[PDB]
């Protein structure tokens, strides 16, 4: 389903889909505007086949599947007397950039700001502009806006290792980087490919760079070995540096170019500036290509595409870097181990004043939401068979202990704290534990009754990592050492050298300066601070601390002070935290 | 290079070396004679390639790896069978003797001690796995079955989980342990080895060592748990055994745990309206135990009577005595202050 | 990620692997009782031709569009022939086509042939020959 | 096997002098270069301050080539 609408100057709007004979839609990466060509059936000999007229410079809109892809102005119009057809050529809005011609003087400006100013000077709407923190300095005299923006973004690309293009989509202007979007469709030989032609060329190869000063005399030269391995010949290039620029040689080298010319079946998503995937038939290998030129045609009820593709690299089988989703082993309550499992018998508890015992060990009113329970407490109820062997085999619990209770009921299973006091709450001879479950009303207790289950006690590690102990011990080993700026030896440490040494002792390499150290590892919050974390406070990280927990951390304060332990709250200036273990 | 050396290359070179006038090609006499042992040489080259791989220590497979580590003296660790206890339920008087085998699923276990059902010593007897492995660490409430039917026994079950099962140490673990042992340097000289070895044991956070605590040739190590608190007997035993395994000849090692110091607090106070002695007593107990958690070394009298006056519900104070005195209680190492008895009078 | 193998592969470059399917394995199933089979207190696993037999039985026994969990490809339309809705020759053609198209979605099955076909009373008989990689 | 390890070398260390406008602060981690060699500043230094304009500097790579002269 393709629809074409035309807006005429007076205010009339026509739907001309039933008259169109042929449609073509195309673009290239070396021009800022896309083009649309179509024909309609119109006869002057026959009165029946006379149609409306579409004057020059009227807007035409192109829809595919209820989506607008093109909006532009009509530029050419032609009529042949032999054939009953009228031909049109339309252009995108992007050609308005090359009409402008302004003189600028840019000093130490961001490339994005340069593009924004150019778009603002000759009034144009901006959709989105690619971000790059590269500063540029240039003098433009009698140059287009398009050329200005492209030159600035080429200079930015010399650092970002990227490619950029200018796209005018409907009524908006955009600057995007090529290949960021990769299409879902893949071209395979046995499925949707009509024909292909692969080529390789050597003509535009460069493997030597010569730099000359502003006077013509040569200063330095360089050869690229990897390209020279492929081609035995030396093909040199000469560039000139002025006084205020220091050129980078490695950007000027150019290698062998590999391309493909493809014709097949696809969707309207395959346009210039996107990445596509082509599968090799013989080796069953997939390669990634960037689209440079495209053309879509609708005619006689069939739709075909033609692309010019530029090869980037071979897609790695499975995952190249093997990115795994970094997750903790346990979402909550990590390193629970040592939890010996004992069979238990569960009894229901109702809070009644007449019966008594509603007070706990500390004589506070019981709260059903606490999920507290009654288990034997050392010295409360002792029978005759509670021998030392039996006690070591079946250990009695303590007040406030956290035990895992599994009654077999949804909601009645979980960690239970031993706080409630219950008469005749002991352990049988076989080892079954009497655990009294607290309830908030009579009905729930009556429903629960007496059941048999299992409980877990005395299981907990509460550690973070083995290397944390080593690092903490080493940091304590360097306590009281005389301070020295820029010293990283057991004799004296600066603020960052301490953790450099400590984490090097556990094979963890970090930036020498603490400012860069802030830019390593996962972010850590103040409430998520654990032993071994790194804490940074001032906007300049003059001293970084090693967080050991308990609101304390180890560091080298400054010159004149010695390595000691500081309380975290005393440092009101907290900024962020990182973890690298 | 052994890979390129192939039957075709060897044969071609051998034929080129021979200086005869006759025709050398497929189906000739000389070609037939030469071929046959060049194929064998091409066979031999692959074994020659593999030999240097199986020579080293990084990749020695299983048996030759055992020989190399036994040269270094490191032995492969074999598993130990799990240990557990089950209960026998049935008619009174049925006697279950040692060597009796019980079964759960396809695993087999042996009853260690003679046990009689309904006897005074109990119906629980030790259980040992017939084979090593981690798979024998059965959970609780597992119904065991008897291989040979003995009249009078109804049901076998375990009351706790099985523990002690260990698997066979593989090659990678052996190599890692060997590499860490050889890389590690352990001299007897400096005091740091003792604290290091103590720290190698889990459950320990702070370590203090006292040379010649009990005369020459005596060492007393002092381990501390989380927040410098008392460690369990298991961690103490593990630390003792590890330090013994790493200590050199000459010293004796003793490791102990902190002991609470008995503290008695007495005061005369005036309470606010609506507040009794018990509520302020509880609040003071909580605040003072928190302070004792945060305290280091000696106890300070001023903090004590400040925390007594800042309790909710107390209006005025007088005559606070800390263990019968107002002076600071200096606390030795490996000790903590604990409340014993409160004497508060309105 | 550097080579360009579309015109030709470099002579030193080694192909990583040849692409082959793993050994087909499936939980064993008994046909006279329509149950999975338990062996030593666990599910018994068979492989290759017997597993393919189990899969074929399950695929033939199900209807095409009846169940929401399945896709539009899985199942068989043989239930539309019951009652002589079509003539006999059209029934034979449709049955052959249905069986072939239903079975050919398994990548381990290479070719299916429905050779014989006979009408006796209310029973239709046929012979199906399945060719696999094994 | 015998525990011996090779040594990759130690990075050259030094300190440089910042001459410029007063009030300009050089952030920790600012990168500088000496011909093909490159160096990083180790201290937050501000020009004209009572702390002086000198900041320690460490080479990014090991090697005796980074043992710079005066």
């Amino acid at each position: 389903m393709i629809k074409i609408w035309v807006h005429i100057k007076n205010g009339s709007i026509y739907d001309i889909t039933d008259i169109v004979d042929k449609v073509s839609w195309s673009g290239d990466y070396k021009s800022p505007s896309r083009t649309l060509e179509f024909s309609i059936i119109q006869s002057s000999f026959d009165n029946v086949f006379q149609q409306i007229d579409i004057p020059i410079a009227s807007t035409v809109c192109f829809y595919v599947d209820e989506k607008e892809l093109f909006r532009g102005m009509i530029i050419n119009r032609s009529k042949d007397s032999s054939s009953n057809e009228i031909s049109f050529v339309s252009k995108d809005m992007g050609f308005l950039l090359t009409q402008s011609e302004v003189s600028y003087n840019f000093k130490d400006k961001l490339v994005e700001d340069i593009a924004k100013q150019v778009f603002a000077e000759n009034r144009l709407s901006v959709g989105i502009i690619a971000k790059t923190n590269v500063k540029y300095t240039k003098m433009f005299i009698g140059v287009n806006g398009y050329d200005t923006i492209m030159s600035a973004y080429t200079e930015a690309s010399k650092k970002t290792k990227k490619k950029y293009m200018i796209e005018a989509n409907l009524d908006k202007f955009n600057v995007i980087e090529k290949g960021t979007v990769t299409l879902s469709v893949m071209f395979e030989e046995g499925f949707n490919i009509i024909n292909t032609t692969f080529s390789e060329s050597m003509e535009n190869v460069k493997n030597k760079v010569i730099v000359v000063d502003q006077y013509g005399s040569k200063i330095s030269e360089k050869i690229d070995n990897e390209i020279f391995k492929e081609v035995n010949v030396i093909m040199q290039k000469v560039i000139q540096q002025q006084e205020n620029q220091d050129v980078d040689i490695d950007s000027e080298f150019n290698g062998i170019e590999k391309s493909c010319s493809l014709k097949g079946y696809g969707d309207v998503s395959c346009i210039t500036g996107r990445g596509v995937k082509v599968k090799d038939s013989y080796t069953k290998l997939v390669g990634l290509f960037y689209i440079d030129t495209d053309k879509h045609t609708w005619q006689n009820g069939e739709y075909q595409i033609e692309l010019e593709l530029n090869f980037q690299n071979l897609m790695d089988e499975k995952s190249a870097g093997q990115d795994e989703p970094k997750e903790e082993s346990n979402l909550g309550g990590e390193d629970y181990a040592g939890g010996k499992e004992f069979t238990a018998e569960f009894t229901a508890y109702c809070p009644r004043k007449e019966e008594g015992g509603d007070t706990d060990c500390r004589k506070k009113k019981l709260d059903p939401s606490k999920k507290t329970c009654a288990a034997p407490m050392v010295g409360k109820y002792e029978q005759t068979y509670y021998t030392k062997e039996f006690l070591n085999k079946h250990p009695l619990l303590n007040y406030g202990d956290e035990i895992q209770v599994i009654t077999g009921v949804s909601g009645r299973d979980g960690v239970y704290k031993v706080n409630d006091v219950g008469p005749a709450i002991t352990i049988e001879k076989n080892g079954t534990y009497h655990i009294d479950i607290l309830f908030g009303n009579v009905e729930e207790a009556s429903k629960f009754g007496r059941r048999k289950g299992k409980i877990i006690i005395g299981g907990y590690s509460g550690n973070v990592s083995d290397k944390a102990k080593i690092v903490i011990s080493e940091a304590k080993k360097h306590l009281g050492k005389p301070y020295k700026w820029g010293g990283n030896g057991p004799s004296s440490f600066d603020c960052s050298g301490l953790m450099v040494y400590c984490f090097k002792k556990v094979n963890v390499s970090l930036p020498r300066t603490s400012n860069q150290q802030s830019k390593k590892g996962k972010k850590v919050e103040q409430k998520n601070l654990q032993a071994g974390d790194l804490v940074f406070f001032h906007n300049p990280v003059s001293h970084v601390g090693l967080y050991i927990g308990n609101g304390e951390f180890l560091h080298a304060p400054q010159k004149g002070d010695v390595v000691k332990i500081s309380k975290l709250s005393s440092r009101r200036d907290f900024n962020t935290a990182r973890r690298v273990l | 290079m052994y890979s390129d050396q192939t039957y075709e290359v060897i044969k071609n070179r051998t034929l080129e070396n021979i200086n005869l006038d006759i025709y050398k090609g497929e189906g000739s006499f000389l070609n037939n004679m030469v071929s046959g042992n060049n194929l064998e040489l091409s066979k031999i080259y692959l074994e020659l390639s593999k030999m240097h791989k199986m020579a080293f220590i990084q990749d020695t497979y299983n048996q030759f790896l055992d020989k190399r580590v036994n040269e270094f003296g490191v032995y492969r660790k074999l598993g130990t069978e799990s240990n557990g206890e089950v209960e026998f339920i049935g008619e009174k008087g049925t006697v279950i003797n040692n060597g009796t085998i019980i079964s759960y699923r396809d695993l087999l276990f042996v009853v260690i001690k003679d046990v009689t059902i309904g006897s005074e010593e109990g119906d629980n007897s030790p259980v040992q796995a017939l084979e090593v492995g981690k798979k024998y660490n059965l959970p609780t409430n597992c119904e065991f079955k008897l291989v040979d039917n003995i009249s009078g026994v109804t049901k076998i079950t375990n009351t706790r989980s099985f523990e002690g099962g260990t698997d066979i140490e593989t090659d990678e673990e052996l190599k890692e342990r060997f590499y860490k042992i050889q890389r590690n340097q352990a001299t007897s000289g400096n005091k740091a080895h003792y604290e290091e070895w103590a720290l190698e044991v889990d459950g320990v956070y702070n370590v203090k060592v006292y040379p010649r605590w009990d005369g020459p040739g005596t060492v007393k190590v002092l381990i501390f748990g989380k927040n410098n608190q008392a460690v369990d007997t298991e961690t103490i035993e593990r630390c003792q055994q590890h330090i013994d395994e790493e200590k050199p000849i000459g010293p004796t090692i003793t490791v102990v745990t902190p002991l609470p110091i008995e503290i008695s607090i007495s005061a005369v106070m005036k309470l606010e309206d609506g507040y009794t002695l018990d509520n302020v007593k509880e609040s003071f107990l909580e605040s003072i135990n928190t302070y004792f958690r945060d305290i280091r070394g000696e106890i300070i009298y001023t903090k004590v009577m400040g925390i007594l006056i800042n309790t909710t519900g107390v209006h005025d104070l007088s005559n606070l005595l800390i263990n019968g005195s107002t002076d600071n209680i200096t606390i030795n190492e490996d000790k903590i202050p604990s409340v014993t008895t409160v004497n508060f009078s309105e | 990620s550097t080579i360009f193998p579309f015109i030709g592969v470099p002579e030193d470059y080694i192909l990583p692997k040849t692409e082959e399917l793993p050994i087909f394995r499936e939980v064993a199933w008994d046909f006279e009782k329509d149950e999975p089979i338990l062996e030593k207190g666990d599910f018994k696993i068979i492989e290759k031709k017997e597993a393919l037999k189990v899969w074929i039985y399950k695929c033939i026994k199900t209807n095409r569009y009846e169940h929401e969990i399945y896709s539009l490809e899985y199942g068989t339309e043989l239930s539309e022939l019951i009652g002589q809705k079509y003539t006999k020759g059209l029934t034979e053609s449709e049955a052959s086509r249905f069986i072939k198209e239903a079975l050919l979605i398994n990548p381990y099955i290479l070719e299916v042939n429905v050779k014989s076909a006979n009408f006796n009373r209310d029973i239709l008989s046929a012979n199906v020959k399945v060719s696999t990689i094994y």
